[PDB]
């Protein structure tokens, strides 16, 4: 098959900037490349066909260029409606899409506010314990969260979830949830979540002791 | 028989 | 304007079948070929099948050959996708797309529908358990306090969460659900509120899970 690869995966830009999304093909596709736009919860929208032809009703700020194996989608003078994900698609042999490029709102670096929530007494009666680490209102999105129980690093027992960019301050929030049984939770004391982020000069440890209000 | 990327309309 | 409406998405168990539909309007349906494309975070956008305007020539992606059957009924303006012996990796949003008519040698698709969700799983429908995320010294900063609720072990998607029946919106962060190894979903919803009001204000999280007809209100108090 013909595999598509876009670059970068996530792009940060402001209104009025000129952005550039690159698409690369595994073999020569001549000019049989289309560009699509997709917004969260919505369907894809055709922007460019045959590498450079603009679909009718599409603003002139979108331009397409490329041939053979390398292609580029340029958005001059970025507008608020353009913050979305962009895919490339070859239609030379069947139809295969790239992985997508998310254009996000750029802002100043913001360190996360790390909070931790021990499991409630109601859940412990069910024989289960969930510990929640909360990273609130940070930028950029890249953040590392590790769990330590009595200073022992955990593996394979936590799950993470991140919000989309906020509409007001353009920040992200992230929750890491460590799941333990009631038996395993009661035989340990120190539960901590270690957060690494660009906005922090050093990793941050939010911890609590089991049984302390 | 035809090319998959040929005109389907 | 071209209008494509998908239907038939549902929870289906592995090894079972499911037939999707795509009713069209705003154009002459019998004049165009049609595609099926599925989207999921593990696969991105993945093409499924294409069928000619007359229903003759059909093509399929390799991974669905022998299991999926695309067809159309031009007297109904409907496109169908018959999915058999479904697998966990068939879970996605399925789009129908009209073929375009940019006259050239190679053709593609222009207008997509709104999609329909297919979830391949053997989990049983279950309402969620709601647990408080109480505020304390480990969830507070200068003049602020974080609190929330844990919505755990439900199936299937989705779950709607509000605070005080929607009157509280500022500082609210409701996270996308994660799928647990049990096959049940789980999510949390948090909110940042002023420290000075912690004693007097009432904060109630409202959880609604229509598939199980579950409605839960949980007051979140400090411990």
């Amino acid at each position: 098959d013909i595999q598509m690869t876009q670059s970068p995966s996530t792009l940060s830009a402001s209104v009025g900037d000129r952005v550039t999304i690159t698409c690369r093909a595994s073999q020569s596709i001549s000019s049989w490349l289309a560009w699509y736009q997709q917004k969260p919860g919505k369907a894809p929208k055709l922007l460019i066909y045959k590498a450079s032809s603009l679909e009718s009703g599409v603003p002139s700020r979108f331009s397409g260029s490329g041939s053979g194996t390398e292609f580029t989608l340029t958005i001059s003078g970025l507008q608020p409606d353009d913050f979305a994900t962009y895919y490339c698609q070859q239609y030379n042999s069947y139809w295969t899409f790239g992985q997508g490029t998310k254009v996000e709102i750029k802002r100043t670096v913001a360190a996360p506010s790390v909070f931790i929530f021990p499991p409630s007494d109601e859940q412990l009666k069910s024989g289960t314990a969930s510990v929640v680490c909360l990273l609130n209102n940070f930028y950029p999105r890249e953040a590392k969260v590790q769990w330590k129980v009595d200073n022992a690093l955990q593996s394979g027992n936590s799950q993470e979830s991140v919000t989309e960019q906020d509409s007001k301050d353009s920040t992200y929030s992230l929750s890491s949830t460590l799941t333990l049984s009631k038996a395993d939770y009661e035989k340990h004391k120190v539960y901590a979540c270690e957060v690494t982020h660009q906005g922090l000069s050093s990793p941050v440890t939010k911890s609590f002791n089991r049984g302390e209000c | 028989n035809p090319d998959p990327n040929a005109n389907p309309n | 304007q071209v209008q494509l409406v998908e239907s038939g998405g549902n929870v289906v168990q592995p090894g079972r079948s499911l037939r999707l539909s795509c009713t069209a309007s705003g154009f002459t349906f019998s004049s165009y070929g049609m595609h099926w494309v599925r989207q999921a975070p593990d696969k991105g956008l993945e093409w499924v099948a294409i069928i000619w305007y007359d229903g003759g020539n059909k093509f399929y992606a390799d991974s669905v050959k022998g299991r999926f059957t695309i067809s159309r009924d031009n007297s109904k303006d409907t496109l169908y996708l018959q999915m058999n012996s479904l697998r966990a990796e068939d879970t996605a949003v399925y789009y129908c797309a009209k073929a375009w008519y940019k006259i050239d040698d190679k053709y593609s698709m222009d207008v997509w529908g709104q999609g329909t969700t297919v979830t391949v799983s053997s989990a049983s429908t279950k309402g969620p358990s709601v647990f408080p995320l109480a505020p304390s010294s480990k969830s507070t900063s200068g003049g602020t306090a974080a609190l929330g609720c844990l919505v755990k072990d439900y199936f299937p998607e989705p779950v709607t969460v509000s605070w005080n029946s929607g009157a509280l919106t500022s500082g609210v962060h409701t996270f996308p659900a994660v799928l647990q190894s049990s096959g049940l979903y789980s999510l949390s919803s948090v909110v940042t509120v002023p420290s000075s009001s912690l004693g007097t204000q009432t904060y109630i999280c409202n959880v609604n899970h229509k598939p199980s007809n579950t409605k839960v209100d949980k007051k979140v108090e400090p411990k």
